[PDB]
């Protein structure tokens, strides 16, 4: 994978590894956003 | 028996990592013996670099510049290590034209 | 599905313009038209003809330049001319103006329809 | 009102980022290096201008039947 | 020179008082680094009193 | 073939040395020039199409300049002595199938995990010398090996006798008992071959092997059959398909990138390297500064190449002609 | 990168996310007025 | 370049010529071989991957066998040499507009039907001489023609200075008026030039052209001003060329339709010809008639190359080793 798998696709080619390709890149890039309206989550940590 | 990796031939054929025999887990030991060693948290960085563009998220268009030369790399790194309670619960035997 | 509708912002806005198309011509389609309404019962309309206000622009017929020069037509057919006197209203349909443009419009196309059927009925039968 | 080429391009566009404040890394484990259209988090620049352009309209002057008005 | 000049550019257009203007600034299309640069102006007054 | 690359490598043939821009004429001129302030050195070249330069460098930022010699990339067609090992019997055991097994590793695909597998076979009689044995068994190896109707040349098989033991007489498919009239046979010789090379789409890549015995029985124990040592290679393939490779990569940086990609329609470049002689190689590794707080190294290199002869003498003129321009320690090869 | 926990627990990653539907919108003249 | 075949005709390249068949070691050579009876003939050749034969001559089948030089097969170039017309003036009048059409014909596109008119233009003056018009005409007709920034040439201009009268005083665009300080020009040589080339997919073809005059008022009388006549030509285009685009035609008879079409999945075949050197070409024509009812021939032709250098060494070389293996009466140029 590169992004996150086509989305534009019709409704049959929306397979098991389809929407697994699409779960296992959750698992690998998703960690750091540059939220534009929340903290850090160091930042929220220190708060707690 | 991967011959990529191993590279001493047997003389009576095939990779001499074939010829070795491992006993990994001897009775039962009621915590892992064997397990792989990973830190909480730390989820591999992934950072890029990049200037004007960048090819693997596709930014088209950079507010903060690193530089100014149409390129972008990716560094990433993990912090690994394994670990083994008991040794002596694993017995081994290995060629010795593997050289120890 | 843009026959006289803009389907814009999540919503559906008429004129008042009805393109019936996608069927065909009266003697290719099964029930012989598209059976708008039942209100005569078989009121059947093809794949050409324009609807304001029940009122139905043929795609049969032409326009003479007698009726041309007078009532000031633009298309070659009826139907088209009904298809360029709406062009201002399809795009602004909550218009106050427009839909006063579109119905001044509409009932000349209407008086210039009415005028070439008479004068062909006065033909036949003469 | 978005053509099929239209939701092509919004498909193909930036949806992850990356580690942000050859690299320095510094701090350990939690590693830190030392009117564009998209906004480094997965936007789109929806730009949208209103403006009061003329129109040439009519002022006609016509009479009731009924009464001379 | 750019333009594909293999023969040379003669010793009389590289004079005193010549005048040189600003075209464009092209780089590659791969590892590109940067160039070219903006020009200003700046204004004058006039005077007049009563 | 395709190199890896520090972010650029561009390459020059140097079939001449002229001294000045006026007289290139010939396609393939170098002249190395550079100015009395010894800060820009650049090449003159003259392409098939007009006099072309190279990017200028600056001589305050190189980091190496060597010249290789063309013996330097030779690869040496690797050997194998394969004997009888004495241990366990001197002369062959008369009743036993004497089998050895080639086990090829390149094959077809490039990894360690495509593999070949060989056999050359001699059932051992009695009164069979062991002359009379290499004289069995390196032609059973020509017969499997040296055949003509393998898909590509794997392995050379010769003979060496005991009386010249310096010569290879060289055993094929078509080589019978009677042309090998000798009975001081010692040992199976064993050597690498060079693989077909086309220009540009098929490296030159070659098969590696492994010459493995066979267990055959002597007093009950099934004793390890022979003994293969490595012995110093004597054949080199020469410097000749690697250059021609060179010059076809090293064009599409400057000119175009593909190369017959639809062919009524492309633009054909004329390349200088005979791919049928040795050539010397001369990098000169650089970079690119600026003069800011983003100031560092947009990494080069321009490889030059001249002919060599023996002594190399036209790649030594032009270190001799790059030395005085420049004023550089390139070592003199 | 852990599926475990040290009480003994499981790493469960829900994920939800806006995917793209092709829909038709079909314009049906009704039988019996002509709405 | 596609030829016409009356049925089908083989090229070989005759590099270097043997007298045996064990002879053959290099890629080029080639020797005539037939029976002791005279009854075939046939061309057994080196190709770069094995020993390739022709097909049997039939030497009672035989219809001609005619060899070429290299001089034939070179193109001439013709020059048009401009004069003032002596009965309108031979001298400049003063005040008028001279001006010279230059008519071209096949400018792109085989038909006459697309062409191309490039032009000169002088206003004289009350001090301007005969030798001072060529002069100024053509420092005119070099900045219309020759300019760099072009895509081709058309045709070369070229001055005579009478006292050298064989000379060509060449002028291009870089040219001024101070280089040419002689005092004493007869007319403006116009020659055409030689077009690109690019093997199989450009043939050698040339751009013919006419110059026309505009008419004058000399004496109330609208005259044209010059003529223009069509001397010997002196420059000629080599053979190389011609030879280079027969041999890439012809070998796809022996070899392969499919040249470079899917470009990684294809065979490529090697050209033993080189382009910057001069040909002589040997033709025989012969026929197949089969046995009872198949009395139709098969007219077919090959060809062969050999490259020569002033006399003919070679070729008359390759002519006479066939008259004495074969029996034929071919004449040795």
């Amino acid at each position: 994978f590169l992004n996150f798998p086509r989305q534009m696709l019709p409704f049959s080619k929306k397979t098991k590894q389809w929407r697994k390709d699409c779960l296992l890149w959750a698992n690998q890039k998703t960690f750091f956003n540059y939220s534009l309206v929340r903290k850090s989550v160091i930042h929220k940590k220190i708060n707690y | 028996d991967d011959p990529v990796r191993n590279k001493i031939l047997h003389p009576m054929g095939g990779v001499a990592f074939s010829y070795r025999y491992d006993i990994w887990y001897i009775g039962t030991m009621d915590q892992p013996n064997i397990f792989k060693c990973k830190i909480k948290g730390d989820n591999e960085y992934r950072g890029y670099q990049w200037g004007i563009r960048n090819p693997f998220t596709g930014q088209k268009g950079n507010p903060y510049m690193s530089f100014d030369e149409d390129s972008a790399v990716i560094h990433r790194m993990a912090t690994l290590g394994v670990c083994v309670l008991d040794p002596t619960r694993t017995m081994s035997l290995i060629p010795a034209i593997l050289q120890g | 599905a843009f026959g006289g509708w803009l389907n814009t912002q999540g919503g559906d806005f008429t004129n008042g313009v009805t393109f019936i198309n996608e069927g065909g011509s009266h003697e290719e389609n099964p029930y012989q038209g598209i059976q708008i309404g039942v209100d005569g019962a078989p009121n059947l309309v093809e794949q050409g003809e324009v609807v304001y206000d029940d009122y139905v622009f043929s795609d049969r017929m032409e326009i003479p330049d007698d009726i041309r020069k007078e009532y000031k037509l633009r298309g070659k057919t009826f139907a088209k001319a009904a298809k360029s006197a709406q062009r201002e209203s399809e795009e602004r349909p909550n218009d106050p103006l427009s839909t006063k443009g579109l119905q001044a419009a509409m009932e000349r196309i209407a008086t210039a329809q009415e005028e070439a059927r008479q004068r062909k009925e006065a033909h036949r039968e003469g | 009102v978005l053509s099929p080429k239209d939701i092509k391009y919004i498909e193909t566009m930036p949806d992850y980022i990356g580690q942000g404040a050859d690299e320095i890394t510094v701090r350990d484990g939690t590693y830190f290096f030392d009117l564009l259209p998209y906004d480094l988090a997965g936007n789109l620049r929806v730009l949208r201008l209103y403006w009061k352009s003329k129109r040439k309209i009519l002022k006609v002057k016509s009479y009731d039947p009924e009464t001379g008005e | 020179l750019m333009g594909g000049n293999t023969q040379g550019v003669p010793a009389e257009r590289l004079q005193q008082g010549e005048r040189f203007s600003i075209e464009f600034a092209p780089v590659e299309k791969e590892l590109s680094r940067k160039v070219g640069d903006v020009r200003f102006t700046s204004p004058v007054s006039m005077r007049n009193e009563w | 073939m395709v190199i890896s690359i520090n972010q650029v490598r561009q390459l020059y043939v140097a079939k001449a040395l002229k001294a000045n821009t006026a007289a290139l004429t010939t396609a393939g001129d170098i002249v190395p020039k550079a100015d009395t302030a010894k800060t820009t050195l650049y090449f003159q070249s003259m392409s098939p199409a007009g006099i072309v330069a190279s990017d200028k460098i600056n001589l305050k930022h190189v980091l190496y300049a060597k010249a290789t010699p063309s013996e330097a990339l030779a690869h040496k067609l690797v050997r194998y002595s394969v004997t009888l090992d004495a241990d366990v019997s001197a002369t062959p055991v008369a009743g036993q199938n004497y089998i050895l097994r080639l086990a090829f590793r390149q094959y077809i695909g490039l990894s360690e995990e495509d593999q070949y597998f060989k056999y050359g076979e001699v059932i051992a009689r009695s009164g069979m010398t062991a002359s009379d044995f290499y004289k069995k068994m390196a032609i059973s190896l020509a017969k499997n090996l040296e055949n003509k109707t393998e898909s590509t040349p794997l392995v050379n098989i010769y003979l060496i006798s005991a009386a010249a033991a310096s010569t290879d007489v060289p055993v094929t498919s078509a080589t019978k008992e009677s042309d090998l009239t000798a009975t001081d046979y010692n040992q199976i010789i064993i050597e690498e071959t060079e693989q077909p090379w086309v220009l540009g789409m098929m490296p030159q890549a070659f098969i590696p092997f492994t010459p493995q015995f066979l267990t055959i029985t002597v007093d009950g124990e099934d004793r390890l059959w022979g003994v293969a040592t490595v012995v110093t290679p004597t054949k080199t393939v020469p410097d000749g398909h690697l250059i021609a490779d060179l010059e076809y990569f090293c064009m599409g940086a400057r000119g175009d990138i593909y190369r017959g990609m639809g062919y009524p329609n492309i633009i054909k470049t004329t390349y200088l390297v005979d791919p049928g002689a040795v050539y010397d190689v001369l990098d000169i590794h650089y970079f690119y500064t600026g003069s800011n707080e983003s100031v560092q190294k947009s990494e080069k290199t321009i490889t030059l190449v001249a002919v060599d002869d023996g002594s190399h003498t036209a790649m030594n003129a032009l270190i001799g002609a790059i030395n005085t321009a420049s004023g550089l320690t390139i070592a003199t090869l």
